[PDB]
DNA sequence: TCATATTATTACGCCAGACAGGG
DNA sequence: CCCTGTCTGGCGTCCTCTCACCTATGA
RNA sequence: AUGUUUUUUUUUUUUUUUGAUUUGGUGAGAGG
């Protein structure tokens, strides 16, 4: 099985799972620890922001690849803003501070 | 873009500021059409239009007026994702307190209003009343009231009196709670009391009272008044395949809260009576509490069928919340997965990758390449071209592959060598071809395994895959110094068959002018691959400074050793191939090649090793047959001699001469002896079976048996497995844990019958159950370790210290187990090591000890090295580059940046699978004696007896290093003395552990002081001997009239005056303990070394109990202060022990549980770190008593003992840094001139920078005290709540952070993996240097 | 079709952490 | 009042693949 | 040398760009 780009889920902006659903590989927790074990800071940054979740990042990246410019414009993951709204939907005021 | 994440409470004004409209109706959707509800949960005006830039109902179907809201639609006009960020709010009719601040253990409202949880819930569920500023009545403010208590009060205090209930009353209490006022009171209460329990109970209440005043969190924000609703997009309502909507659980929760709130508003309209609106508000309280955190209240609500439905807190917490399932691990585009296979033609920087996966993973690069050439125009055309797969896109694909690495990943990645980057080579096929040597890194066999491929998209990621994660760059395991590209199984058989010899072959003893014609004689058919031969080889030894000097000579060698010499690079000597080359020898061949010639010859030489091993293993034809497993001819007579022996033992058992346990022990002993004899018979019969003549009489050699080369080469097989295929397969054990007395005398070449196979299945089912349940604890151990580490990044170059732990070789009592060169390899010395002669600067004080320095250490026989350890590093927030050590997979020091906490945590937890889950001293060598911790005396006979319990007996050799060590008890008969030379095997120690010696220092006469027969001691004349002994009783058997009497022996002179201790003016009286029996009676003159009484008496969960720092059930008790010791009160729960120091203050004591067999007498002076009883010892006692270096030596030795018992090589840096992360918190003792509190627990780097910026001023600092937290308590007690929330319980940590108003200055690895940016360790450390500089 | 709103099983194994009881 | 059983909560491995099954009521 | 010398309705509207190809929990079983 292989996936470059196709459909994703509803709640989250990450790719679907499986083969019958044309989906990508779950880059799990211990693989993130293995990339932290190297100096792979940029590989991990595209591994969890551009390739997976951030919608503006992935559309800009697809257009940047097909122009011939391997460069990522990262932004913030969508599932973290989902986390902010689920935490904030309690009586909890979680924010994002100064520039 | 943004610094720290701030968490605080949500005010009702803040919740109305989040909101965009009140969600009234609970009606979800229409359900018969497609439209929602106006205005229900899924509204239009409150949130937004379903369709993008459209009024859902009807107006604006173009792009001109985005925003207009007509009365017929009551709809906003924006994007489809606008509803995902917009949230609604439910105006709760009746106030409802939060469940996270009422049941968090400890509750936030429980230790703030000074009221028990039980009483808080009673009033909260409309079952109890609470007073609130009554007035001039006889009632308190916190005191509650019941129906009867209120009824009577109602008729009594009908006027000025307030007694409400529920959240409303609670809210008022919190609202009317002067925070500041309580502070002073609490502070004054803590300074006006001495109660230990109260002190801790008051310090925990004042800590959460002053923390609330420090932030902008109000006391009335605990109760929920304006409940917030999560965005619809985040609670999606999609239908499955069919005609119904599979609705989420949160819609059930919100719809019930809104149904109940509408009912409660209508009842407060109608003025229903009291009990109706109490049940109505109570059902609303339980509905809100079920929405927020379901199931924390009594049994959780359920929709379909009996399974409870999932609430908001269950969208956060757990293995499947947002942290562990969508933020730490994500699903990933440009990724693939398939079954692996070998492909041995590869070079070790490249892997095979199928054409179909390659054309799917590289669709955008192919699109960009196709658009560059000009073959097509629009993007559609290119997608049709690769959907059709024409003849021109495969050249495009070979031009996008070429220099573009991919990340191969095996699915259980345990350490960092399980993600490696290759270059693709395209494969006709559907299976990833993976280079074989690399398999030993992935733990990848080829029995059905699968791997995932990931594509580095951007340019920095291609460079990170080539420069950090390439497979040529990972040739040493980061856990140690051992190479991980060791040749595994076929190739060592090909080498072991190639470089060997036989006593006659084709071309025996002919002479050859080079290795080239050695291979030419092997190929043409004129010699054999193993035929001993003088060749002329030219080995290049590089003895100058970087210059290779040729020396050519004639080596008496074989043909195969010359053929393998054609592949060895220049610098290695010929003697690396002159031996037989098993697996350990080829591993040290690649290791010496890496240490001498560097990286590139070692990569190309690893490939040439693998190619020539595969080729000559193919030419070998090394099969396995049924005749290869040679049965010993002596096996049947050994079994019959064992059968005669068990017959003799059972004939004694019929006549009852021997006991049953001694029978079972004798049967297990003779079957162990017969098993060892059968193994030696088959091992001789395999290791030297070949006996071939050469030009005359016969001559023997090691065998070319196939199973023996598979065992001796170390390819696959050991002694035990080849033992079970030929000799008997031992004594298998039943699942009771005890062994079975009748062994399995049949191997596998003979047939096992039925019972023997069933006993075998006992033994093997236990092993499969152990692995399949062991793997969960191994993985959870790696998780706890990488979440306690998680932060620690090499961030300096020198901390500027002179402290470091004292690396000695470790010695258990056998031969010296782990040499000093294994422990001080590549670790930077603390002070400069003196050469063992006299005062020489052998090595300087900041030199890395690589192999050349360690060889000059081994030549001089250096005792022990004071070396720098990670736990002694002075760097605030990180570890400096010298106190870590060598890079371990790079030859140099650790770079500024490389995350060492994560590689250390992986290197400790990765061998978690291989670990298991469930008289006197006899010297061995011949050397010199030395004693430490010794205070001794010469007895009458001459044997130096010892008056100290804790004496260490070292055996030092003639060179200076310490070769043996032992522990000698109090009062043992030493055959030798101090500084003496002995012989190998001579007994040097003797004692009796069943009889605790009460030996003396001086001589004289014996008097019975406080020894009265009848109450103190008893008369027990011996039965079978007649020589009686006055038996000393204990303090429990005698009655209360004489229980105060302490029996003792004090030595006098010939007159009767007390003979004093030499050095003091005190007599030497020995107080006899309980259960003693007097050996030497009254009037008998004594000497030293003679007793005065007879006193009769682990694998992987050990690693968990060392890092998590549990206490053992019966710890060894110690002394918190030095000085004289005494006893106390007679058995009220415990038996006291009072320690009065010589110069220090007296009042320390401890109540010992009296079930322990003590070690100390009444006239004994103790010390800190000195034992009082025996058994295991808790690490907190080591930390608060001996020192920090003592507890780090304790953990690294007690866990390298597990990792060495199971045989795993791990360097000690990793355990020292997880020990650093254990003892990172501290507690204050004297607050000093700072802003801390008395017994406040604060982290160590904070208090050290505080009193280091105050001590640089005039003010003297604060004196701390370090504390050792276990790894899950230490990773949950962090100054970064996302780090402590991605890990275990999120409810406790988020309420603690919310009511404290905590802020997360990100500054670690997992905060930046959550929030989606660069890691502040690796390549991103320059980015975080830049961002930290530009503030 | 369109609002009404929650009851008659037990059978893990530590391991911390808080709580009423009593010498 | 300091030990103490006793009770309550909170953990318990990653990755993947196949299949089936989904609230009752109701004038 | 010369041409108002057989006229009659045998009739004028495009594509337009502006947007995408759509699948959530529970429980059971297998591979490594
Ligand atoms: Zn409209
Ligand atoms: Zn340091």
């Amino acid at each position: 099985h292989a996936r470059s780009t196709g459909s994703y889920s509803l709640v989250t902006q990450q790719p679907l799972g499986g083969k019958a659903q044309f989906g990508g590989q779950r880059f799990g927790e211990m693989e993130v620890w293995a990339l932290e074990a190297y100096g792979a800071a940029y590989t991990l940054q595209e591994m969890l922001t551009v390739k997976s979740d951030d919608v503006n990042g992935r559309t800009k990246m697809y257009k940047n690849i097909v122009d011939g410019n391997h460069q990522m414009e990262p932004g913030m993951p969508e599932s973290f803003n989902v986390l902010l709204k689920e935490i904030r939907s309690l009586g909890i005021n979680i924010e994002l501070e100064d520039e | 873009e943004f610094d720290a994440i701030k968490i605080a409470l949500a005010s009702p004004d803040m919740i109305r500021s989040w909101s965009f409209g009140e969600v009234k109706k609970p009606e979800t959707i229409n359900y018969r059409t497609f439209k929602p509800e106006r205005d229900g949960l899924f509204c239009a005006r409150i949130f937004g239009p379903v369709k993008d830039y459209e009024c859902l109902c009807g107006k604006y179907k173009r792009l001109k007026h985005r925003g207009v809201i007509c009365e017929k639609c009551g709809v906003e006009v924006t994007q489809t994702k606008v509803r995902r960020e917009r949230m609604g709010h439910i105006e709760l009719a009746s106030p409802t307190a939060h469940i996270w601040f009422l049941k968090s253990l400890p509750s936030r409202i429980g230790l703030l209003l000074d009221m028990p949880l039980r009483d808080i819930e009673r009033v909260l569920y409309f079952e109890s009343y609470v007073v609130i500023e009554g007035g001039m009545t006889n009632l308190e403010r916190q005191q509650i009231l019941t129906e009867e208590q209120y009824l009577d009060a109602l008729e009594e205090f009908g006027d000025e009196f307030d007694a409400k209930m529920g959240a409303e009353a609670i809210q008022a209490l919190l609202k009317s709670m002067d925070l500041e006022q309580e502070c002073e009171q609490l502070r004054e209460e803590l300074n006006e009391t001495n109660s230990e329990t109260k002190r801790k109970k008051l310090t925990k209440r004042i800590k959460l009272l002053e923390a609330f005043v420090q932030s902008g969190n109000k006391p009335e924000w605990m109760i929920l008044t304006v409940l917030p609703v999560l965005p619809p997009d985040l609670r999606p309502l999609v239908p499955l395949d069919g005609g119904r909507f599979a609705t989420s659980d949160l819609n059930d929760l919100y719809r019930r809260v809104i149904n109940r709130n509408n009912r409660l508003k209508r009842l407060l309209d109608l003025a229903a009576p009291d009990i109706i609106v109490r049940n109505e508000k109570r059902m609303l309280q339980e509905a809100v509490d079920a929405l927020l955190d379901n199931g924390r209240r009594g049994r959780a609500i359920t929709g379909s069928n009996k399974r409870p439905l999932k609430s908001l807190a269950d969208m956060i917490k757990g293995k499947q919340g947002r942290f562990r399932q969508n933020l730490l691990g994500k699903r990933v585009d440009y990724s693939g997965r398939s079954v692996i296979t070998v492909g041995p033609y590869l070079r070790l920087h490249q892997c095979g990758l199928p054409k179909k996966m390659a054309l799917e993973l590289f669709k955008p690069f192919i699109y960009g390449k196709l658009e560059l050439r000009g073959l097509a125009t629009t993007i559609k055309a290119a997608k049709k071209m690769v959907e059709r797969e024409e003849a021109v896109v495969w050249d495009i694909l070979d031009e996008v592959i070429r220099e573009h690495p991919v990340l191969l990943n095996r699915a259980p990645t345990l350490h960092r060598l399980g993600i490696q980057a290759f270059e693709p080579v395209l494969i006709e096929g559907k299976a990833i071809q993976l280079h074989p040597l690399v398999c030993a890194a992935y733990n990848a066999d080829f029995d059905g395994d699968q791997m995932a491929v990931h594509v580095p998209l951007t340019l920095e990621a291609q460079l990170e895959a080539r420069a950090l994660m390439m497979s040529t760059n990972n040739i040493l395991s980061p856990a140690n110094g051992e190479p991980i590209i060791v040749p595994s199984q076929d190739v060592v058989l090909g080498l072991y068959y190639m470089t060997r010899d036989c006593v006659n072959a084709k071309g025996e003893g002919m002479v050859l002018t080079g290795p080239k014609e050695a291979e030419r004689l092997y190929r043409s058919g004129l010699a054999s691959l193993h035929a001993r031969v003088k060749v002329r080889i030219t080995e290049y030894e590089k003895d100058a400074n970087g210059e290779l000097v040729a020396k050519t000579s004639l080596k008496d060698t074989t043909v195969g050793r010359a053929i393998l010499w054609m592949i060895v690079p220049k610098g290695l000597p010929y003697s690396i191939v002159n031996q037989a080359l098993g697996k350990k020898a080829i591993s040290k061949m690649l290791n010496t090649c890496y240490r001498i010639l560097g990286l590139k010859p070692t990569v190309i030489f690893a490939d040439q090793i693998m190619y020539t091993g595969f080729a000559y293993a193919a030419r070998s034809g090394a099969s396995v047959g049924i005749d290869d497993m040679v049965i010993p001819e002596k096996k049947h007579e050994i079994i019959s001699e064992a059968e005669a022996e068990v017959a003799e033992i059972q004939e004694q058992f019929q006549s009852g001469l021997v006991t049953a346990g001694e029978r079972y022990n004798k049967v297990i002993d003779i079957w162990a002896a017969a098993n060892d004899r059968v193994s030696k018979a088959m091992m001789d019969n395999l290791q030297t079976e070949t006996v071939i003549n050469r030009d005359g009489q016969e001559e023997k050699q090691v065998s070319f048996n196939s199973i023996y080369m598979m065992a001796d080469s170390g390819a696959r097989g050991s002694a035990a497995q080849i033992r079970q295929l030929a000799g008997m397969r031992g004594l298998m054990a039943k699942p009771d844990g005890s062994i079975i007395e009748t062994p399995i005398t049949a191997n596998f070449r003979e047939g096992l019958n039925v019972l023997q196979y069933f006993i075998s299945t006992h033994g093997a089912r236990k092993g499969l159950a152990d692995t399949a349940l062991k793997t969960a604890n191994s993985g959870y151990l790696t998780r706890r370790l990488v979440d306690v580490a998680q932060d620690l990044v090499v961030t300096e170059d020198d901390c500027g210290t002179h402290e470091g732990i004292m690396m000695t070789p470790v010695i258990e009592g056998g031969d010296v187990k782990e040499p000093l060169r294994d422990r001080v390899l590549g670790r930077v010395t603390a002070e400069d090591v003196l050469k063992p002669g006299t005062a020489d600067i052998l090595v300087p004080r900041n030199t890395l000890l690589h192999e050349q320095w360690c060889d000059l250490l081994e030549e001089n026989s250096v005792d022990a090295v004071k070396v720098r350890s990670v736990v002694s590093c002075d760097t605030d927030f990180g570890v400096c580059a010298h106190c870590y050590g060598r890079d371990l997979a790079r030859g140099h020091i650790i770079n500024k940046g490389e995350a060492i906490g994560v590689i250390a945590a992986q290197s400790i937890g990765e061998p978690g699978t291989q670990l298991t889950m469930r008289s006197s001293i006899q010297v061995k060598n011949k050397g010199s004696i030395k004693l430490s911790n010794v205070k001794s005396v010469v007895n009458s006979s001459g044997k130096l007896v010892i008056t100290s319990r804790n004496t260490e007996l070292k055996l030092i050799d003639e060179f200076g290093r310490t070769k043996e060590s032992y522990k000698v008890p109090y009062g043992a008969v030493l055959a030798k003395g101090d500084g003496e030379q002995v012989a190998g095997g001579e007994t040097v120690a003797n004692w009796d552990p069943h009889t605790m010696p009460v030996i003396t220092e001086v001589s004289g006469f014996v008097r019975f002081t406080d020894m009265i027969d009848g109450q103190t001691i008893t008369r027990q004349t011996d039965e079978l001997t007649g020589l009686s002994s006055l038996v000393v009783l204990d303090s429990a058997e005698r009655t209360a009239g004489g229980k105060d009497l302490r029996p003792a022996l004090k030595i006098v002179d010939a007159q009767g005056n007390d003979v004093l201790i030499p050095g003091t003016d005190m007599p030497a009286q020995y107080f006899l303990p309980g259960k003693a029996i007097v050996q030497l009676e009254d009037g008998v003159q004594i000497s030293s070394g003679d007793t005065l009484a007879r006193i009769p008496q682990g694998g992987l969960p050990r690693v968990a109990d060392l890092f998590e720092a549990r206490r053992p059930k019966e710890p060894a008790i110690l002394a918190e202060i030095s000085g004289i010791v005494s006893f106390g009160k007679e058995t009220k729960g415990k038996r006291r022990l009072v320690i009065t120091p010589v110069d220090g203050s007296d009042p320390y004591e401890e109540m010992i549980p009296k079930w322990r067999q003590l070690n100390v007498f009444e006239g004994e002076r103790v010390e800190r770190g000195d034992v009082i009883s025996d058994g295991p010892e808790a690490p907190h006692d080591i930390l608060r008593l001996r020192g920090v270096h003592a507890v780090t030596r304790y953990i690294v030795n007690e866990v390298q003992d597990v990792y060495r018992l199971q045989g795993v090589k791990i360097n000690d840096k990793h355990i020292e840094v997880i020990v650093r992360q254990m003892l990172r918190k501290a507690t204050i003792v004297n607050a000093g001139s700072s802003d801390f509190l008395e017994g406040e627990q604060v982290e160590y780097s904070r208090v050290k920078i505080a009193n280091r910026e105050l001590e640089a001023n005039g003010k003297v600092g604060a004196t701390y005290s370090r504390d050792l937290l276990g790894i899950t308590k230490a990773s949950l007690a962090t100054e970064s709540f996302i780090s402590a929330a991605s890990f275990q319980e999120t409810t406790r940590v988020l309420t603690e952070a919310a009511v404290a108003g905590k802020r997360d200055e990100l500054r670690g690895l997992k905060e930046n993996v959550i929030v989606g940016r660069l890691i502040p360790a690796g390549t991103g450390y320059a980015y975080h240097q830049d961002r930290m500089r530009r503030r």
